[PDB]
């Protein structure tokens, strides 16, 4: 169940 | 445990490969490590693979079959050495891809092509090398073929690292600036599992089993004895001389999987239970397995000198600029004539055995 990776998260 | 990183973002310390650091994830001067150990492989690998590829262009002798595809390790190499391994360097002293996403994608594609390519590579050797244990006929094979195989072989390789780049997985190592196919996630869109499964197997399983198989064939044939003068257990010098070759050509395959294997296991067993611990998962082990398998690049150059008197005598005719070999020569063909080289030994149109010309020289 690893968290979804976030777009805006990304710098 | 798992963040997109391998470290767990309990604290909110976790940042992307591509926007910072990744000196959470290990200590700074593990970073410099790795660099340093990067820095001084680019060294060896550039100078020893070109001294390869530039010793069997050079010297007219050595002119096999084998040696084109031998060829095509070292470029292999040669493109680790000088595409893959700086970015690697760039980004380890940097701690994170400083290129970014579009980087990260370049930097997984070639180093996937090279190692995959080298694999296929060497099951090409080992078929080869059956073929000429078993059916000494030369007429049945073509230096034209060679290349055309070689070719192939970059194709297939294709097949493999280029469909990450069409929509397919992706993504860069534990502590890393390293890249490579997208073993933790199921990226649902990206259909991840799929790719990873097929790639593993079809790409390096398959073709090591290939390998594994070609050489127990080779088992009842040729052997690892053999007695150096021709006379014992060999049938002629050739004969003698070809078990040479493929003693040689077994230690490398032993190398390639010591120095991948560890990366290949590593490579499925997080994708069966991803987010989670094998033994540890972290940062280290997954990175240690990467960049071990970079080493690589810098063996084959070390073994074809141990492992074969024609290449040491033929390429120390090449370091000292003269010809200058002394050291006994290759005591043998070091060409087919006598010393083999651009020039030097190597006589123009060496010569020819049989009253028709059995080899395909001298033409």
């Amino acid at each position: 169940r690893p968290k979804p990776q976030q777009f805006f998260g990304l710098m | 445990d798992n963040v997109l990183p391998v470290d767990s973002d309990l604290s909110p310390n976790i940042s992307t490969n591509t926007s910072e650091p990744n000196q959470f994830v290990q200590p700074a001067w593990q970073i410099v490590l790795w660099a340093a150990a990067y820095t001084v492989i680019v060294v060896t690998s550039v100078v020893g693979n070109v001294v390869v590829m530039w010793i069997i262009l050079a010297h007219k002798r050595m002119r096999t079959v084998t040696n084109y595809f031998l060829v095509n390790l070292a470029f292999a190499e040669a493109s680790m050495a000088a595409f893959n391994t700086v970015v690697n360097f760039t980004y380890a002293v940097h701690n994170e891809w400083y290129y970014g996403l579009f980087y990260c994608k370049f930097h997984n594609f070639f180093p996937i092509a090279a190692v995959f390519a080298s694999i296929y590579s060497m099951t090409a050797v080992a078929f080869d090398r059956y073929m000429a244990i078993i059916h000494p006929l030369q007429p049945r094979l073509s230096a034209t073929a060679t290349k055309v195989v070689i070719c192939v072989i970059w194709v297939l390789a294709l097949l493999l690292a280029f469909p990450q780049g069409y929509y397919s997985t992706t993504e860069t190592m534990p502590s890393r600036v390293v890249c490579m196919i997208e073993w933790p996630e199921h990226p649902n869109k990206i259909y991840e599992k799929v790719y990873h499964i097929c790639v593993t197997v079809l790409i390096y399983f398959l073709p090591l089993l290939v390998i594994g198989y070609a050489y127990t064939v080779v088992g009842i044939t040729l052997w690892a004895s053999e007695i150096p003068g021709d006379s014992s257990d060999r049938y002629h010098e050739q004969v003698s001389a070809k078990r040479k070759v493929v003693k040689m050509m077994i230690v490398v395959v032993c190398t390639f999987a010591i120095c991948w294997l560890p990366f290949h296991i590593f490579f499925l067993l997080p994708y069966i239970n991803p987010d989670l611990y094998l033994k540890k998962f972290i940062q280290q082990v997954y990175l240690a397995i990467m960049w071990l398998a970079m080493s690589s690049t810098m063996y084959n150059p070390i073994i074809y000198c141990c492992l074969n008197d024609r290449f040491r005598l033929g390429f120390k005719h090449a370091f000292r600029c003269c010809p200058f070999i002394s050291a006994g020569d290759y005591e043998g063909l070091e060409m087919k004539s006598t010393r083999y080289l651009q020039t030097q030994g190597s006589v123009y149109k060496v010569s020819r055995l049989e009253t028709t010309i059995s080899t395909v020289v001298g033409a």
